[PDB]
């Protein structure tokens, strides 16, 4: 009922969805050889929306993995919960992209999509019926860039219906760790704007940023992140994983937060977040939550919310909490904070709750939203490809596998225009 | 007397586990589903020593039916009548209602009839859902109009949640409501509305609890639903059917919004020190913040008004309240309708849900009134809903459903088509 | 039949009610929980006056609490009969007045008196035809002061016909238990000599002197303090809660003892008084209480009686007694001391009795009486008006209310004008 | 009742390490942080079983925070609270305001703020620091202005540490008191001073302790302002709120500077040896010498003071006392105000610190009073002000700083504008 197909494209979106089943199979109680030893009966009802039943009361997930070079396979292969992944998804071909778009969109990437797309076919069958694919890349590079955003036309093709999530992070301009982000951002930004309904723009700068301040690690290697963003995707989904007071599906999110259909981008978060050193120090109600919700330094985004205005914003609470002071804290940021939220809609809150808080913690929550701020991020990137598409730089390699100049034009006047769009309603 | 429900979306199966819960505690019903004619117009006798219940929860989304398949009322409800579809309307009115409600449809209104068959008292229906959201407003849209093409003379009591002034829990549930209303118009005989906010201060002013959820609402919601259909299952002395509330609440046949407003709702500790009686629960009712709907009545006239009472409570103090009520020029009533008071008296006391906040009281009182009180709630959804309307906001989504602009025009002008009957009336 | 509604305004007025249903409740035979356990049917009849009925034989009574700090609601919770009252009564809001009359008169008070306006209006349905208001405060401090006398003009105002009878403490120039007393006094009494037909000044300088000179306590707290002026508001009340030979309700007091309207300051007293060390050598008969009764130094107001003339009192005595020696005794005072009594009035003595004496005692009176000699106390509370105000000392405050001087200056005007009053009929 | 502390510079975190020494053992809060009403006004509850306090350690140098803690006192404070700088204020008012306040008081103010959400009955605040430092003159006045311009309605109590007039710590000193008295003068509602050399002839006559530290002076001043809120604490029979202080002791706006002064300040074992009762504490505290600022009291008139009490104090005694301080001839009340008397008890009674050479005592009081005895002070501090103002010393780096000779002259005559007034008061 309402499943969902997790793909993983690129070697971000290896890794990043690897500690996406990492945290959710914790509190589903499920066992790293693939066994269930969970403590309470509700854990069992929807675990078909991201596994499949097997003999001898085992369970597998429905990760498509795909990458052109095979070391993140066999990383993931070898990690904590490796073995329960099925073998057969692990489509990957010999040689890598080497942070090319082209290569991994036209050429490379087109002698294996022939490949993963008959994998799809086999468990979109499976299942009763498919509510939206979740998809997990990277801007950056050119296997998650060129080939990710390859397949999300392609399967947009078949179902021009369904619902194309996708959790995708951005280059950032201090933050820089490959030359070719600029030219790999602009040519997927083209199709993700137009194909994909719902996009979580996610920026390194704030994943460190919001270590600092909060988290006070001294030493936060890559899995330290990964469990901050693992975190919200896996709080978006969580309502249609357990049952609540108000449940709301993927795709009621997405008729709240998207209204229009470029105008997509949302803006992830993530609460409680509070330190070992200081977890005792702090309060778990909802009021001291909600402060820490909206605050300008908590989300995934390093663009101050304050430089614009939210036209719509959700907070889907997790654990077990009275929902009367809810409504007010909600009431309260928007009234007290009324500048730094558009007048022509009267409520740009959405609100839900779940029963069922995750291992560890008693009350918890998500945030998305979808604000005139991240254009910003779009103009900054915008300057950076402007500044080397002018002299034509590091474009020869583009053209030798095929590419023309005019759809490097093409894709800035799609750039051009987008933040543009939050230009008006701003 | 027989009477079928039946609950849509979200709103409706948190009012139905609600209830349902006292239902089957005020007629001594256990929860595993057993133990003359009280019990028959809710509860069927099935074969020896079992019951059944006469409700139909349907819904888009079967994260809510799972959740009372595994829950502890199970051997109560049927299996048949807890229908499940396959995907919910995600706040959508077009999808509640053309796509997944027509696929679905044939299913649920064959289902109300084999069970309609059966009855031979009939008296009417009365539907549990929400225009906030996206079953309770596409799918209930559909049913409305198929069912009353059908039956068309039986009575109906739509009641619905509406949204608050300020307070929100989405913010496409104005989109929801202007284009239901539309066919809600027509065809509902009654709608008794219910605001969200409005619970929220009665308990935290009159019960001091500071943190309730759901449940302590829905059991208040539960309990003002089974105190207006009370006359039909226990004896009293002024009894009042169904067909009561259609005459003397709609004066015309596009104004049947009335109010509504219960007392007494007091705590355990706070019972025993404040002195139950006639007087100040027939004042607190007119009292406009012990309302369940946020309405000044001051801004406006009172058409009709039903006095329904709870308990030992003898007919000539009830007379003398409201007589007092009618000296009081705080209020003012319409001069087109001045003698619009309807005393009803039940012997049945109000129950009692073990471990609830709500405490015992010896005597109760329910109240429908109509008004002009609700025009400016009318007003303000159609002022808030021009801010997104003018920039087509939340409009891609419903026309990629299958809508249009068309028939969005033809809902913001029927409730400016409702503004100026309310306002013509209140003159 | 004839109800009392008691409001308890201000920090003084909460503790003064207190043991006002303190005293009564033990002569009528009231539970701490609030069932009778009384030994004579006759307490049975009036009990309504001042209280409702309520299940299992239970009563409840109409006290209306009203104060700007949670601590005195909490206090007299916790108190002997703190569990009698009804909680809803206890309004009260976050923050005190800080002995300011502007603040709970214009901005501080407005915020509570709608709240405590609608609560009246459920107990004043309730009785069957209302008498008259008791209400409670003190001139000092700003919450009495401040917002007692806003519900004053308000209860006024919806009835123009009943009874408003008050009993406030005022300050005095040696006891100054706080700087701002000449100010919220002076205008608090420009509302009260206008609003109010009948008022009890009570003066902290007779209550420290009552009790050195006859009860002889070596340690007397404010409780011992509260018992003197209970018995005094018990006393009076008394005719129309128990039987008697000459019943003398509340308003016919008020139409003897007040010849004009704004001449309504009466004198309060108590009698007997006697120490535990002197009890047995005392008689208890007419003749001995009488004497004591219009002593100099018996009175509840620091100014000598020798230093004016009565124009009016009152002797509501209160047990079994042979009332011709009583006749005989207000015939000699009035006789005796003639200078000291007007000559443009035959009578100035008031005379009442009642059959059932409080517990413990057998014979009791209460005093009233409107003499000249107030006028020494409205004069020198004037002239520490007069010696700040005309520097505009502790003014700027008030002003930031929304006040004015000139509030002030007509407030002087309303001072001086009823001081010369009581020098007219001198 | 709720009211939020900041500690400013070295002076304070002695205050603040000493003062909050004793709130914890009142309220029989151990150190590691955990154990209904009286705390919660310095004291939250942190979900179950532990508490945090509601103050700001704020200091450029993190010479002392460090120390904090690495200290006993580690479990008690939150980490975050403790806020650290850079580099320290060299005591320069301008570098402590100016370059370095600004790159930090964003933080500070954005942690003020969000502490002060939370919060319902927020009455006001008080400040500590010592205008004779660096980061307690120019941070302090940073934070004051900015907030000011936020809040300003809430009330403000600065307890600042003045220079003495022979002794002195440094010789800047001046400096950095007469330009931020300039900024103080019109947002601060109002401040109590206290003297460094009146503590030293105070424990060596009364307490006999000829060698005590900061450890024992900041006990004191710690108990002086715990029993200045102690009324919001525990119950009283006659109780004052932070708002009380603020208007029976600011006459005029800019007038707003109290003395204040302690007794009954007595060793251990000649504290058995007297006799404690209300009559020698009430002349004790008039006495001129038994105060925490030297200034001579007959050199003016008082205004108005209050008369604050601590444990089983009965109301009657107190009001003798004061009654016969009215007839002592040795000292003169001015004709504007004469009835300056504030009584006020408390039924606590005062604490004592383990191994402390404060005595335990049955009855305390603390005293604040408006006079016209600090303008000898302020004409002092002109004169030794117009010395080093003459010759342009020590202005080289304020000017290296980024001031000028513009404010610095504004500062000297707004000196000469409050020495007129309180001459003119003073008549
Ligand atoms: N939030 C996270 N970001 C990551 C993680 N790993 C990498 N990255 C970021 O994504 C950027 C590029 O993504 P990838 O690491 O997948 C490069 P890719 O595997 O697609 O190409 P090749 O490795 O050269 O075959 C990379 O520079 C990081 O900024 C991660 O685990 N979490
Ligand atoms: N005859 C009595 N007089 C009292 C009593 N309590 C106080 N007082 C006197 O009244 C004076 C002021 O009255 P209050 O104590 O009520 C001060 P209030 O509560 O109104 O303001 P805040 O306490 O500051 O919120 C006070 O200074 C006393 O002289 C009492 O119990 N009995
Ligand atoms: N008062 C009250 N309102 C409820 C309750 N449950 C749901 N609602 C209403 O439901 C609205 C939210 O939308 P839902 O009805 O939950 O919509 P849904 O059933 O989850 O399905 P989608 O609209 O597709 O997301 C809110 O505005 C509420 O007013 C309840 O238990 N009590
Ligand atoms: N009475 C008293 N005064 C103190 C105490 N600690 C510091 N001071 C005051 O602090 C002043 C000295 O300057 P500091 O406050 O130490 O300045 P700083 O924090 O070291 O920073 P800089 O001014 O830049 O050197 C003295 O004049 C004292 O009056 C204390 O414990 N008790």
């Amino acid at each position: 009922m309402r499943e969902i197909v997790h793909i993983q494209a690129g070697q971000c979106g290896n890794q990043i969805g690897a500690k996406f089943w990492e945290v959710i199979s914790d509190e589903h109680g499920i066992d790293p050889t693939g066994s269930y030893h969970g403590d309470s009966d509700l854990q069992l009802e929807r675990i078909n929306v991201y596994y499949n039943e097997a003999a001898g009361n085992k369970y597998v997930p429905r990760a498509i993995l795909v990458d052109l070079e095979p070391g993140t396979m066999d990383s993931v292969r070898s990690g904590p919960f490796g073995q329960i992944f099925r073998p057969d998804n692990f489509v990957f071909g010999q040689s890598g992209a080497g942070n090319n778009w082209a290569k991994g969109h036209y050429t490379e990437g087109a002698e294996l999509v022939d490949s993963v797309l008959d994998v799809v076919r086999k468990e979109s069958e499976s299942c009763d019926c498919l509510q939206g694919f979740q998809l997990t890349h990277s801007l950056g590079g050119g296997t998650g860039s060129g080939m990710g955003t390859l397949l999300i036309s392609k399967i947009r093709e078949e179902y021009p219906d369904r619902i194309m999530n996708t959790f995708s992070v951005m280059p950032s301009p201090k933050v820089s760790d490959t030359v070719v982000e600029p030219y790999n951002a602009t040519l997927s930004v083209h199709q993700l704007v137009e194909n994909t309904d719902e996009t979580y723009s996610i920026d390194n700068e704030a994943l460190y940023d919001i270590c600092f301040r909060t988290l006070k690690l001294t030493t936060p290697t890559y899995g330290d992140l990964n469990h901050l963003v693992s975190a919200t995707m896996s709080g978006v989904t969580t309502c249609l994983r357990f049952p609540g007071q108000l449940n709301a599906d993927l795709r009621k999110l997405a008729v709240n937060m998207v209204p229009f259909p470029r105008l997509h981008f949302f803006m992830p978060g993530f609460a409680p977040l509070t330190s070992r050193g200081s977890q005792q120090y702090r309060a778990l109600t909802v009021p001291e939550l909600t402060q820490q919700m909206f605050d300008s330094k908590n989300m995934m985004a390093a663009c101050d919310p304050r430089h614009g205005r939210y036209l719509t914003v959700a907070a889907i609470f997790r654990g077990r909490m009275s929902m009367k002071e809810v409504d007010e804290q909600m009431l309260n940021v928007q009234n007290k904070n009324s500048s730094y939220f558009v007048e022509w809609i009267p409520n740009n809150v959405k609100t839900a709750v779940c029963d069922i808080p995750p291992r560890g913690l008693k009350m918890s929550a998500t945030f998305i939203g979808n604000s005139t701020a991240i254009q910003e991020l779009f103009k900054r990137i915008s300057e950076q490809f402007t500044a080397m598409f002018r002299r034509k730089a590091f474009l020869h390699w583009y053209t030798g596998e095929g590419m023309d100049e005019m759809e490097f034009t093409e894709a800035e006047s799609n750039m051009n225009d987008l933040v543009s769009e939050y230009q008006q309603y701003q | 007397r027989e009477c079928i429900s039946i609950h849509v979306g979200q709103a409706g199966v948190q009012i139905g586990n609600a209830c349902w819960e006292l239902y089957c505690l005020e007629h001594g019903i256990q929860p595993d589903g057993q133990m003359d004619d009280s019990f028959n117009t809710f509860f069927s006798e099935t074969g020896a020593g079992k019951h059944v219940p006469r409700a139909v929860f349907v819904d888009l989304e079967p994260t809510v039916i799972d959740e009372v398949r595994t829950g502890t009322y199970r051997q109560l409800f049927h299996p048949e009548q807890l229908i499940t579809g396959k995907e919910d309307a995600a706040n959508n009115y077009a999808r509640g209602h053309y796509t997944i409600g027509k696929e679905i449809i044939d299913l649920v209104l064959d289902r109300i009839r084999k069970l309609a068959d059966q009855c031979t008292g009939l008296q009417g229906f009365l539907v549990f859902h929400s225009f906030g959201g996206g079953t309770g407003s596409g799918f209930t849209s559909l049913l409305m109009e198929r069912l009353s093409v059908d039956y068309g003379k039986k009575s109906k009591l739509e009641f619905s949640i509406y949204p608050a002034p300020q307070v929100s829990t989405a913010v496409v549930e104005p989109y929801n409501s202007i284009l239901t209303t539309h066919t809600t118009l027509e065809h509902s005989d009654c709608a008794f509305m219910v605001d969200n906010e409005a619970i929220y201060d009665i308990c935290r002013r009159n019960l001091d609890i500071e943190r309730p959820t759901y449940t302590n609402l829905n059991r208040l919601i539960g309990q003002i639903v089974s105190s207006i259909t009370a006359s039909l299952r226990f004896d009293g002395a002024l009894n009042v059917d169904l067909t009561e509330f259609q005459t003397n609440l709609v004066p015309y046949p596009r104004i049947h919004f009335p109010l509504a407003t219960y007392a007494p709702v007091i705590s355990a500790e706070k019972a025993y020190h404040e002195q139950l009686s006639v007087a100040e629960i027939t004042n607190a009712c007119f009292e406009p913040a012990n309302q369940m709907v946020k309405c000044d009545p001051r801004h406006g006239k009172y058409m009709a008004c039903c006095l329904l009472y709870r308990g030992d409570v003898v007919p000539k103090d009830v007379n003398a309240a409201i007589a007092t009520i009618k000296t009081k020029r705080t209020i003012q009533f319409v001069d087109w309708c001045p003698t619009g008071f309807k005393v009803g008296i039940n012997y049945q006391p109000p129950t009692v849900v073990p471990g609830g906040d709500l405490a015992k009281v010896q005597r109760a009182v329910c109240m429908l009134s109509n008004t002009t009180a609700i025009a400016e709630a009318w007003a303000r959804l159609d002022h808030k809903f021009d801010l997104m309307y003018a920039k087509r906001a939340f409009v891609h989504w419903y026309v990629g459903e299958g809508m249009e602009e068309g028939e969005f025009s033809e809902a913001r002008e029927d409730m400016a088509a409702l503004e100026k009957d309310y306002e013509e009336v209140g003159v």
